[PDB]
RNA sequence: AGCUGCUCCCUAGCAUGCUACUACCG
RNA sequence: GCGGUAGUAGCAUGCUAGGGAGCAG
């Protein structure tokens, strides 16, 4: 199950970096350490809040249109 | 000032989709995914510059170097050397940087090309009495790895290496180009290749015990005294083709563009205090002779300090007499006693180097004793002359030879049955095949009917698991099998959609069949 | 690498000397190559001899000597000739239909869009051509607006007044706001930001938008764009529902939309309906009648430009709830009453060149007719209505061709909509004139309206013909019709009220003229929508078809809602008109 | 490749030397059938040659433009694969937490800031209606991210500060609805 | 190959062999044009086989000298582009501070690394945190090598401008924090 | 954006070499 | 009937060049 979690941080950290995330440097410094702990950790419970924090940072902006995207 | 980062890799989720469908990847199981693409912040390049703060001014043991250089040197009595003219340097890959500020105008080869073979030469005779300092660029690498520590690599200006290779690449290239030698730069591991290296080094000891050991951070720990023995005794074979101010100011020149140079790190100029910078001309060889100098310097340490009253063969004392003698109560070279300890060391201390990856099989009986270098000094040796500390969780040591190293060059090594006797074979980190099977950039893969090559290449290298006992092993090679023929048969099926034919004639057949990749290990070389 | 227009199989050939450059499918490609002068063709790699020195660019010369395309002096002795089997070697070739007959797009493709039987054939043509047609007029007519010579400005006479020249060896664009300039402030290192401009006699006139000083070297150049390849079809299929789709129908009605809801079913029971809007019939008040008739329903307001989406907002203010409303202006002077820049509204009012791509419940696109095939696709491409209204009329003014020469183009031939409005007729009617009276309504109603507008309240008596010859005198972009000129004056002496009514011109130049010797305001025949007086006076200047066919001048009557002043120097509407003939002074 | 002119002179040479060897007639006159049908397949595996050879370079070459095709369209549509491959492998994940806090966000909560993880530091959380206050808020207690937070200081659109309690159905149209709650973790 | 002095003699031999060929005279006859064709052949072999390389080695030629060509201008757009770039960056170092340094020297012949030190116009400071920055760029002005500087510009890695006000102690946590702080030369 | 070493795949060329067919001469 | 030579096609080996990809330090 840690394997889909590690993968789906390396595919969140991509979209987040074209969405050119990578502009204001604190915002990019706190995403590409939380992408290295998931990456290194060892157990499941730890990697998922750090997942979800992650995801966060996704939600926040308005770039990424959510209710076309789930389209189910 | 400008701040580079370092981006994550794509990832290819066909494969992981196939991988899951297979049974793999199952909590639980062998193998699992530990080499991934990390990512760096924005000031991840000086980060890593900063790491030559672990270098520091250093004195040497100057009346046992004049001797440990002395045997250094013999060891290196096969080959041949000398300088070219411009019209016979060889050079791969003319396409590549040609440092700053060069990488302004064009590639290497502009200025490759721009210059006839007259202007060269005359730079390469100018160089030869007077010095021409030069500013080196630092680039990161962008790597699968298992840490999350950058790489920095030094790309050098085109007026250094230009010349270097001419001055160097005659011995170079005879090195590379020799087999059963000590340094094994150039043997492949192909065709049986690495059984013939491992039945090298167990030559004739009598005891034997594997031994093998590899630097922390090699090149920044480098001291600079080591560095210039290490060119003198590249240089030395220009005894005819150069005078003696020649052979100084082309080595003031190294020592001016490869030892201090001012690396231009980010968008300001900086000064690198010392070690080596690895992206110079002579960095896989200059590594060899530093690692055979500490080699002869731990068999001299481990000799002269043990209580020469407790020895019992008479001839191992009369060594350890002679060898003081020579070391400190004299002044000049005694070849005779030179070619003695060589080939006692050689005999006693049989050795396989690349740049700096060392694996050593020594008499036992002996080290026990302390008449030959044991793992404890080494660690001594780098303590007090390369102001590191040797982890004992990077020295490993073998005593069941049936069993070969336990790594080198990041490889494995199993003793199977081929045909009709045993031969040993480098299989990797499963890990490995698979997180580059997964991780790609953005079109090299995650389609793999553009590529299907690399998944070719990567079944040719993940071969050896096939004979592993480890069940979990062996699946790897098989799903790759299936993942070629996979995309074969889909290409040929989507291409027919899109067209009318499918193609003629292919003979694909050998790809997704095992006869293709058994006789790449086998002792009768296709190329 | 997409699918052919004609075609639609997929393909890799795109038609290089072409305007638009489109796929072009293999064998198809042959076709067009050789039934036409575009005789380069460019795939993934362009097929141009590749050997160093060379110029031929016809591909049937072209032969293929291993990875590269060869002419015939330059190949290797292996060879494998291109253009061979009447099949140009290409992508997807087996999975190839071809065109029987492609003359039609040659004929598209080889159009320098000079006569009506250009648009004639872009019209008749099906989706893709039609598209194809729109896209490359656009950008034919772009090139050419920079073809012309530069305005620049080499001496300051006084506010509103400029010396201008202009370029050598280029010709000089009209003297109208039809071709709005765009100059930028030139500095020491390159132009920028001064702003749209239009110029006219004056020595001549600037008309800024903001104020502004010109200097001199500031010089002003028509502004191009880069026009993009469309997508989606004009229209989208029609569909005849069962119930009323989407909306829930409302309780309570109001007078004022009576006769609006009569009609609001129909709209809501099929995808798209069309209009028969005749000008001053509360079309605007049409339009907002589907948000008092559906309140849950996200209507946006949409028309060619933001002055005619202002109409929208006209009556957007006063019975849509301003919470809801947004208007959506790119970073031109506007109504902003509304919150910008806000896609997440119900109320959105914006121009046709600025929407971004959303989904609405019903479309109202005001003033059709000037919306050609280009940006009647190019809602649709933005927004999959699930309800379509085209408010507007093939009888009213569509967009002035720069290009058009030789020959009128039809009304009905205009673009898709008004096409199928006098073929099927308009699905809607609104048959009360809000302005104009019994002498204008009755009038228009004969001419192209098939006599169905009837008269609102009375017939004022309030509107005058005349009957007259004078001598036409012409300009560079202008005609002044001088004894006209001595007549308006004439005329109006004898009635101070008289000089309350505003003067409309069909070539303003002429007015400007006129505006000096009375002072009247200024109106332009070709934008006058919109804009309505009570009192408002004309001079028809020339019978030419520019100024006074039937339908372009449908408008300028249409201005008075009391009474208006025309003298015709025609003869071929001062018949048919009913208007109130007196003696020539 | 039967279709090529030269195989019916090959056939009638090959008739011609089984007829031939049928009656075996002559010594020489046969051997006109060997200068002639010798020499018949002379002109026709130099003909049936290139033509294999160029079949075979036409598919390598179409094939190879395919690919390049291929790779061009794939990198000029990156930033929309991205995403819905993300969403597919997020909804594959079956976790709860990230589920509430994606319906949460489709609907409009949507966090101002990093979720923090440890017991202490705030999160500010948009509410803009009241509806989606009724699931997540309930007194002084805040759910969200799976979690429990403790409501401290919910404000305005216009920057007042409102009293918690005042919030309700009938006075809901009465304040600037995009309301921000600070909250820390429990 | 057409125009060569070859295809009128094999046209001739052929014709000559037809004509006789029709005629069917003798068997000496039908050895003899047999002969000539015999002989013939060799003539039209090397007149257009040995010329069907003699093309294929010019047309070598000529790409490789076109690739010669290419190579020197090249070479001779580098050129200019170098020299350029020196006569455009030497101009911006030559001010009399450095003349004055250079004619101290006993020798003419200063290190590299006081050039810098002792004629600079413009200094740039990297602060990681705000205890660094408290140390050595404190106040709007600040003594470094022994020689006077006011603060200008102070930038964080935004390269978004930041003024002296905000670097607080409790506002430090919202900068992006290495601050490029530049500076200069006061008298 | 470096210096190497090994390996797989595609193409092009020269030369070498082998085999098969045709022609001339001895 | 033999040999030699000159052409044509096919096949193999190897050397060089160009392009793509993978691994190890
Ligand atoms: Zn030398
Ligand atoms: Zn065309
Ligand atoms: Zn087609
Ligand atoms: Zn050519």
């Amino acid at each position: 199950k840690m394997s889909d979690v590690k993968c789906t941080s390396v595919v969140l950290l991509s979209v987040l970096q074209q969405l050119r995330v990578e502009s204001s440097s604190k915002l990019w410094a706190q995403c590409v350490q939380l992408h290295n702990d998931i990456l290194l950790a060892k157990d499941t419970t730890e990697a998922f809040e750090k997942m979800v924090s992650l995801l966060s940072v996704l939600l926040s902006m308005q770039g990424a249109v959510d209710i076309n995207k789930l389209c189910e | 000032v400008a701040f580079q980062t370092v981006k994550p890799g794509n990832f290819n989720k066909d494969f992981y989709d196939f991988a899951v469908s297979k049974g793999f990847f199952k909590e639980g199981s062998s193998v699992e995914l530990k080499h991934f693409f990390f990512a760096q912040d924005g000031n991840a390049a000086i980060s890593d510059y900063d790491y030559y703060r672990y270098n520091l001014p250093t004195m040497c043991d100057i009346r046992q170097l004049l001797f440990v250089v002395e045997v250094v040197d013999k060891y290196f009595d096969c080959y041949d050397g000398g300088c070219i003219n411009a019209n016979q340097v060889i050079v791969n890959n003319l396409d590549k940087s040609a440092g700053f500020p060069f990488n302004k105008w064009g590639k290497a080869r502009l200025y490759y090309d721009s210059m006839s073979y007259e202007d060269q030469d005359a730079l390469f005779a100018y160089t030869k009495r007077n010095v021409i300092p030069t500013i080196t660029q630092m680039n990161l690498k962008y790597a699968i790895s298992a840490k999350n520590r950058a790489r920095t690599v030094a790309g050098v200006s085109i007026c250094s290496t230009m010349t270097n290779r001419q001055f160097h690449q005659k011995l170079l290239k005879s090195i590379a180009a020799t087999r059963g030698a000590t340094v094994v730069i150039g043997t492949s591991k192909f065709y049986g290749g690495w059984h013939n290296m491992l039945k090298t080094v167990y030559s004739d000891v009598e005891n034997p015990h594997l031994m093998g050991w590899d630097y922390p951070k090699c090149d920044r720990a480098m001291p600079n005294m080591l560095r210039i023995m290490a060119s003198l005794v590249l240089a030395r074979k220009h005894t005819t083709c150069c005078s003696l101010s020649h052979r100084f100011y082309r080595l003031a020149n190294e020592c001016a563009q490869v030892l201090s140079e001012m690396v231009m790190c980010g968008g300001s100029l900086y000064v690198k205090p010392g070690g080596t910078s690895s992206g110079d001309a002579t960095t896989a060889y200059a590594n060899s002779v530093f690692n055979i100098c500490q080699a002869v310097t731990a068999n001299v340490n481990a000799l002269l300090s043990t209580d020469g009253n407790k020895i019992a063969d008479k001839y191992v004392r009369n060594l350890q007499h002679r060898l003081y003698e020579c070391l400190y109560r004299n002044r000049d070279v005694d070849t005779d006693f030179v070619n003695e300890f060589y080939a006692y060391l050689r005999k006693h201390f049989s050795m396989m180097i690349l740049s700096d990856d060392a694996v050593v099989c020594f008499n036992s009986t002996y080290a026990s004793q302390g008449l030959v270098a044991s793992i404890k000094n080494f660690k001594s040796v780098l303590y007090y002359q390369n102001n590191v500390f040797m982890s004992e969780a990077k020295c490993w040591t073998e005593t069941d030879l049936t069993k070969g190293p336990h790594e080198f060059c990041s490889q494995h090594t199993m003793l199977v049955k081929q045909g009709d006797d045993y031969v040993y074979l480098p299989y990797p980190d499963p890990s490995r095949i698979l997180g580059a099977g997964c991780f790609v950039d953005d079109i090299v893969k995650t389609d793999g009917t553009l590529m299907i090559e690399r998944f070719v290449s990567l079944a040719i290298d993940a071969y050896p698991l096939t004979k592993h006992p480890n069940q979990e092993y062996a699946d790897v090679f098989h799903l790759y099998l299936q993942y070629i023929r996979k995309l074969h048969d889909e290409l040929t099926g989507h291409m027919l959609d899109m067209y009318s034919v499918m193609l003629t004639n292919n003979n694909t057949s050998r790809y997704w069949e095992p006869e293709f990749y058994e006789a790449m290990y086998t002792p009768h070389t296709v190329l | 690498v997409g699918a052919c227009v004609l075609c639609n199989s997929q393909t890799s050939l795109r038609c290089g000397a072409c305007i638009r450059r489109p796929f072009l499918c293999c064998k198809c490609c042959y076709d067009h190559v050789i039934s036409t002068s575009h005789k380069l063709v460019l795939s993934v790699n362009p097929y141009v001899c590749n050997a160093p020195g060379c110029d031929v660019t016809d591909v049937t010369q072209l032969y293929l000597g291993g990875m590269s395309y060869y002419c015939k002096s330059h190949k290797p002795p292996i060879s494998f000739p291109l253009c061979a089997n009447g099949q140009v070697f290409g992508l997807y070739k087996n999975t190839c239909v071809g065109s029987d007959n492609v003359t039609d797009f040659n004929a598209i493709a080889t159009c320098d869009w000079t006569n009506a039987g250009d648009y004639i054939l872009a019209n008749t043509c099906t989706e893709r051509l039609k598209l194809f047609a729109a896209e490359t007029l656009k950008a034919t007519e772009e090139t050419f607006k920079l073809s012309y010579g530069i305005a620049t400005v080499r001496e300051v006479l006084s506010d509103r007044e400029l010396h201008l020249s202009w370029e050598v060896g280029k010709p000089r664009p009209p003297l109208n706001r039809n071709y709005v300039f765009t100059g930028y402030r030139v500095t020491k290192n390159s132009k920028v930001q001064i702003g749209e401009y239009t110029f006219e006699k004056g020595a001549v006139v600037y008309r800024g938008t903001t104020t502004y000083k010109l200097n001199v070297g500031d010089y002003f150049v028509l502004t191009s764009h880069t026009v993009m390849p469309l997508s989606a079809p004009t229209l989208v299929p029609q569909e005849h529902y069962v119930r009323i789709t989407g909306l829930y129908p409302t309780l309570n009605i109001s007078d004022e939309f009576s006769s609006n809801v009569a009609n609001y079913q129909k709209v809501g029971m099929q995808k798209y309906s069309t209009l028969q809007g005749p000008p001053g019939t509360g079309k605007s008040h049409f339009a907002i009648g589907l948000a008092l008739y559906y309140p849950s329903a996200r209507i946006v307001y949409t028309a060619c430009s933001h002055a005619a989406v202002d109409a929208l907002c006209e009556k957007a203010l006063k019975y849509l709830p301003i919470d809801k409303c947004s208007r959506i202006i790119p970073a031109v002077e506007c109504f902003d009453k509304f919150k910008v820049n806000s896609t997440l509204e119900q109320y959105v009012f914006c121009t046709v060149n600025a929407l971004p791509e959303t989904t609405a419940d019903i479309v109202v696109f005001d003033e059709i007719s000037m919306a050609t095939n280009y940006d009647l696709s190019v809602v649709n491409a933005r927004l999959r209505a699930k309800h379509y209204v085209y408010i507007g009329d093939p009888a009213q003014l569509p967009a002035p061709r720069t290009l058009l020469t030789k020959g009128t183009l039809e009304p009905e031939y205009f673009n898709s909509v008004c096409r199928l409005m006098k073929t099927i007729g308009p699905d809607m009617f609104l048959g009360t004139c809000r302005r104009c009276p019994a002498e204008i309504v009755d009038t228009v109603s004969a001419l192209v309206y098939d006599n169905k507008l009837k008269a609102h309240k009375d017939k004022s008596a309030q509107c005058f013909k005349m009957f007259y010859k004078g001598v036409i005198t012409h300009d560079v972009s202008s005609a002044i019709n001088r004894p006209q000129i001595g007549v308006v004056r004439e005329f109006l002496t004898r009635n101070p009220a008289w000089r309350k009514a505003v003067f409309i011109s069909p070539y303003n130049s002429q007015n400007a003229v006129a505006s000096k010797i009375l002072g009247l305001p200024t109106q332009t025949v070709d934008s006058s929508q919109g804009s309505e007086y009570d009192y408002v006076i004309f001079t028809q200047t020339t019978e030419t078809a520019h100024s006074c066919n039937v339908n372009r001048f449908n408008v300028a009557i249409t201005r008075a809602k009391v009474g208006i002043l025309c003298i015709m120097s025609d003869r071929d509407l001062y018949d048919k008109l009913q208007f109130t003939s007196l003696e020539i002074p | 490749f039967s279709s090529l002119p030269s195989y019916a002179a090959f056939a009638t040479a090959q008739e011609a030397y089984e007829q031939a060897v049928a009656n075996g007639d002559s010594e020489v006159v046969l051997k006109k059938l060997k200068k002639s049908l010798n020499v018949a397949k002379s002109e026709f595996d130099r003909d049936a040659a290139m033509q294999r050879k160029l079949e075979k370079m036409a598919d390598q070459a179409m094939t190879q433009m395919y690919k390049q095709a291929r790779s061009e369209d794939k990198r000029a549509k990156v930033t929309s694969a991205m995403q819905t491959m993300l969403f597919t492998m997020l909804r594959k994940l079956d976790n709860d937490a990230l589920n509430n806090i994606i319906n949460n966000a489709r609907d409009g909560c949507v966090p101002l800031n990093i979720i923090p993880l440890t017991t202490a530091a705030k999160l500010m959380v948009v509410i803009p209606d009241y509806n989606t206050y009724k699931n997540t808020c309930d007194g002084t207690t805040f759910t969200y991210a799976s979690a429990l937070w403790e409501i401290q200081q919910v404000v305005d659109a216009d920057s007042k500060i409102v009293q918690l309690s005042e919030i309700s159905m009938d006075n809901s149209p009465n304040l600037a609805w995009p309301l921000i709650v600070t909250a820390l973790r429990a």
